[PDB]
């Protein structure tokens, strides 16, 4: 089940996730009702990481 | 056989690439071997202008003199005025090897730094001497018409084939221009201006 | 048979790396082991390896210098002055053997130079009627 | 043992990180009580750098 | 020798470098005192170059 | 011949530059007296450009 | 033809091109004068997008 | 022929012994036994070992020196008068068998000789034309 990058900050600006597994491009995302997800990135985009840390979002990386 | 022949004309061709001498047109040098080359040629050491010669291998050492004009410059200094107001001058001096011979034999060494030091001082004392009979003003407004070039002729002829030994001409060195690129005042001076 | 084979290579060796080129704009000074032989115009040339050296300098092209100073006016005064040199190289052999490192010998003569002149006029003169 | 990010990067700003070793994607790390474990970026962040070197944090770089 | 990478800042903040030849991943830097090591790059850091410079500090690079 | 980048820069805040040709990491910089000399990049800099159109220095980019 | 990167600058700042196609490194310019030629950007421009289309440039990609 | 042997190799140490370089600015002293009797230019020379002694003395480089103090002058006023000195040497012979340590001598001189002259001027002098 994939989710759409948008809805995904939209989602997040709204407090409403907490792990992000970042793999290179695709992220696996649990939120706070324990429903996981894939998104994609579409591009390189510096804000992530700083919308994610602000907001309280943990964040895990991959071998 | 072939080999003996081929050995034989490949240490006749190194011998000769050891051997090679080559003057380039800017610069004239003259051998160096360790004990003779001074004094070769009974008082007048070799010249050896610029082209092909022929060395001993081992006895002697390269070594090249420079023959175009040089430029010497001196950053900073500081003089004092006939109204006694400090002065500080900053210029340059282009200097072009005269005789080879007594340029070197005069000279402590081959390299020019002797020479840039000994010309240094007696431009530096013949110009100190001449300016403090000037003002400022004087200076500032007409100082090539009445320092650099009496400078450079005192500094020429030695004054205060007839050599001074107290004259550049006694050294191998001659000066054909002697200019004033900067002047600046002290810093008390320069704020209140 | 092989020394002829080995004449013939090493005269081809010799003719190949003897070729050079010289760009358009610039001009060439050749020295045959340091007597300066002569003066090389620009293309495809030939030259003995191993002997004589060619040194090519730029004469096409036009050089600028900026020169600028804090200088003392004749009434006792500092002014801040800029200049512009435009200069071309002729007779290049002038330009390669006269003075070590022209561009600089011709840096400190227009700074040299500038101070003269400058040393005569006082500041207001400059700062209104000063170009020309 | 692998140390999430977010967590890292706390820690960090808790100043209790002694020796960091990263290697491109790795990071060793090692804490003021010689407890050694590895993490990960998750997206290239000069930030990273920035408060490692602001925090007086030991950087170490390799072949 | 090795130096830290933190060690190269806090070294070139003080002014005692001279010469650093810059060759791809590696440094090799020339101390003031006659003194050669050899430093690495945790990651690109922007800011290296531009503070290399402001400090008078000598760059060369390498093909 | 080989001159170092530092150098290189603080001829051309001194506008001694007049071209300089960029073909991959190395520089190709010409003189306002019409002398010619390479140099290399230690590492990409961002102001590089921007500090080269700022001076008024003529840039050529190669095929 | 070949036209340098900065006259290129110089060309659209001034009002003078109306569509770039832009491949990779090379860039084919249209000027609003019916005149085409080519340009190659020397290293990585982030400012030039944003001066191509503050100035009403066309901008076209390729594949 | 054993001692023949050893006659051969001491004569051949002693050659390879004899020789000895010496720098260009330098100028070497070589004394026989006790006695000086050659003074050697700066080129490569062989003496007998345990016979000859030889001595190198720089002489084109020029030393400097600085004589700084606290001083009195005419007016009974304090200044501080900093100089700096430069000599060379010349006459090898008299700068190793004149003075122990000409290089101290001759800056205690140089303090004696210029608190000998500071103290002759009043104070003003010598801030205003001390230069000269």
């Amino acid at each position: 089940r994939k989710v759409d990058y948008s809805t995904f900050l939209q989602e997040v600006n709204n407090d409403q996730v907490r792990e992000a597994r970042i793999n290179g491009r695709e992220i696996n995302v649990t939120k706070k009702d324990s429903n996981r997800y894939t998104t994609y990135i579409p591009v390189q985009d510096p804000k992530l990481l700083d919308n994610l840390l602000t907001k309280n979002v943990k964040v895990v990386g991959e071998p | 056989m072939r080999k003996s022949v081929i050995a034989i004309i490949i240490i006749v061709l190194v011998v000769l690439y050891m051997s090679v001498f080559v003057v380039k047109e800017g610069e004239r040098g003259i051998t160096l071997r360790f004990g003779k080359v001074l004094r070769d040629d009974d008082n007048k050491p070799l010249v050896y202008e610029p082209g092909l010669h022929f060395k001993i291998p081992f006895i002697e050492t390269v070594k090249m003199l420079d023959a175009r004009i040089q430029t010497m410059d001196n950053q900073a200094d500081r003089f004092v005025t006939k109204e006694k107001k400090d002065l500080i001058v900053d210029s340059y001096i282009k200097w072009r090897i005269s005789d080879f011979s007594r340029y070197y034999l005069a000279t402590g060494g081959g390299d020019i730094s002797q020479a840039e030091v000994l010309l240094k001082r007696k431009f530096s004392d013949r110009l100190r001497s001449e300016i403090g009979r000037l003002d400022v003003k004087d200076i500032v407004t007409d100082s090539r018409g009445r320092l650099t070039l009496e400078v450079r002729d005192a500094l020429n002829s030695g004054s205060a084939p007839v050599i001074n030994p107290n004259s550049m001409a006694a050294l191998g060195i001659e000066v054909v221009d002697v200019r004033i690129k900067q002047i600046n005042l002290p810093t008390e001076v320069s704020e209140a201006i | 048979r092989v020394v002829t084979i080995a004449a013939a290579a090493i005269v081809i060796i010799w003719a190949a790396s003897g070729f050079y080129t010289i760009k358009e704009a610039e001009r060439g000074v050749v020295t045959r082991f340091g007597k300066f032989s002569h003066l090389v115009e620009p293309g495809l040339n030939w030259k003995p390896t191993f002997i004589d050296e060619v040194k090519p300098v730029n004469v096409e092209a036009v050089r600028e210098l900026a020169a600028s100073g804090v200088m003392l006016t004749s009434d006792e005064n500092v002014v801040r002055v800029e200049m512009n040199v435009q200069y071309r190289v002729t007779n290049p052999e002038k330009y390669l053997y006269s003075v070590t490192s022209p561009d600089d010998s011709l840096r400190q003569a227009t700074d040299s130079a500038l101070r003269g002149v400058i040393g005569k006029y006082t500041m207001d003169r400059i700062l209104t009627e000063g170009r020309t």
